[PDB]
């Protein structure tokens, strides 16, 4: 159903996004239709000139998964005719003190909802005018999802098929246009309780960032950082989760610039492996310095040699396994076996390695993700 | 054997993410909540939100095609 919002919300969410030095993307309604089913750009013109009064920088989406509008309000918008309306919108921020502006689009479902036609005679129709090709990815249904769900390689691989479909019609229509996945999680309709909010979430979510690192996908934006659903990185205590750590730990450690690891057994798909550039604005690490992420979805510790001619440097871990009783259903995460907890509401703990004795093969215990930092790599490609 | 060995290719960058890689959603369901203020008001939320900077905030969702602005409301 159809609701207003204020001056006012408008002035807390951009406040919050300003506060916190996060980049506001703000997503247009884009079922105001004129009888001819034109995008009706009214009510977005009154929201361009209030954000305008207040100097606001702020970046545009214009509508949220296209394919479902059918199902969802009965109207059926066409790919051509949504590349028309995000050129009108393009037309406006341009006549707008937002010309500078970003524009996304257009938020489509993943491939499994047959979403193929819709984004590709959208690229045709208005892909020159968008910044991104945003769509949308969840691995399960929140209601059926189980807890093997969460842990099964054939899941995680599932994925890597949707980004290959998505970048098959991209290439088509856009080549070399960046493509973002601009709402992802685990599980839709709200997440999975006890999943989707616990330890076990993590796999899913360091695995999604991990491949959509490997095969080229710029911005990954997880659902949620707050809110209803047992996907929230916060709780509705606002107390962080598992994956709000993870994700830190994430940041902390990963560099932009992506390279590749594999394992050379030749099966199970159930250790998964992940290898960039560390991240240079961390204080302790320097130029050349390799962070390798892995998961471990095997029932028994597995150990990892790096290959020549790594295999004798000083290596930090950054180990993340569940504070009990509940596992990998846990609610609470141990890095290197010390909980990780708020200092208090303005400060947040410092992630602390632990280096292993070099030369040592890397243990990896059974159902856990850890990251590496490999010290004094000295690879060209990182400086 | 519980031992594996890697395989690394570390000659160039095969890509290059954004240093917002790692970004982040506010459901637009959120907006209509009655304690959407007070919420996002959280410094603690803030302090968390913050640990997570570069990102995008992506304002969004089913509700994105079901909301209006209002000048007039408060
Ligand atoms: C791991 O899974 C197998 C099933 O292949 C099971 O029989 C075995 O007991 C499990 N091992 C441990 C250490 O839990
Ligand atoms: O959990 C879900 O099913 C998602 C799907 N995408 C739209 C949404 O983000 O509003 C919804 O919450
Ligand atoms: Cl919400």
């Amino acid at each position: 159903k159809n609701s207003t919002y204020s001056r006012s919300s408008v002035d807390v969410l951009y406040t919050f996004a300003n506060c916190s030095g996060l980049d506001l993307i703000f997503g247009l309604n884009a079922l105001l239709r004129t009888a001819d089913l034109q995008w009706n750009s009214s009510n977005a013109q009154l929201l361009l000139d209030y954000c305008s009064s207040k100097g606001y920088n702020i970046s545009w989406e214009l509508g949220n998964e296209p394919n479902s509008f059918l199902k969802k309000a009965d109207i059926f918008i066409n790919g051509s005719q949504l590349g028309e309306d995000f050129i009108q919108l393009h037309k406006l921020l341009r006549k707008s003190t937002f010309k500078n502006a970003k524009l996304y689009g257009p938020d489509v479902g993943q491939p499994r909802r047959k979403t193929a036609k819709m984004l590709k005679s959208f690229l045709k129709a208005g892909g020159e005018v968008i910044d991104s090709v945003t769509w949308h990815h969840y691995y399960l249904n929140g209601r059926t999802a189980t807890r093997e769900d969460f842990l099964n390689p054939d899941v995680l691989d599932i994925f890597i098929s949707s980004v290959q479909k998505v970048f098959q019609v991209v290439e088509s229509t856009r080549p070399g246009k960046k493509v973002w996945l601009g709402e992802t999680s685990s599980a839709y309709g709200g997440g999975a309780p006890l999943l989707s909010d616990t330890f076990a979430a993590g796999f899913m979510w360091l695995d999604k960032l991990g491949l959509s690192a490997r095969m080229g996908i710029e911005v990954v934006m997880r659902q949620v950082f707050f809110g209803a659903g047992n996907y929230h990185l916060v709780d509705e205590n606002f107390d962080p989760l598992p994956d709000y750590w993870l994700s830190l730990l994430f940041k902390k450690l990963v560099g932009t610039k992506v390279l590749m690891a594999s394992v050379q057994g030749s099966k199970r798909r159930k250790l998964r492996v992940y290898l960039h550039c560390t991240n240079t604005d961390n204080p302790r690490y320097k130029e050349g310095d390799l962070t390798l992420y892995a998961i471990n979805l095997h029932n028994v510790t597995k150990y990892l040699r790096l290959p020549y001619p790594f295999s004798n440097k000083q290596v930090d871990k950054y180990l993340l396994r569940p504070l009990g009783p509940h596992g990998l259903l846990s609610k609470s995460v141990q890095l290197n076996g010390l909980t990780l907890k708020m200092v208090d509401d303005q400060t947040l703990p410092p992630l602390m390695e632990k280096p292993l004795r070099p030369g040592s093969s890397l243990g990896l215990p059974a159902f856990s993700y850890s990251f590496f930092v490999i010290r004094n790599a000295k690879v060209a490609a990182c400086i | 054997q519980d031992v594996v060995d890697l395989d690394f290719f570390t000659q160039e960058p095969l890509h290059l993410v954004s240093p917002s890689f790692l970004s982040v959603t506010i459901d637009a369901n959120l907006a209509t909540d009655p304690r959407f203020l007070i919420l996002l008001g959280s410094p603690k939320l803030r302090t968390l939100a913050r640990g997570l900077s570069p990102a995008y905030l992506r304002f969004g969702g089913t509700k994105t095609d079901f909301l209006i602005f209002d000048p007039k409301k408060e």
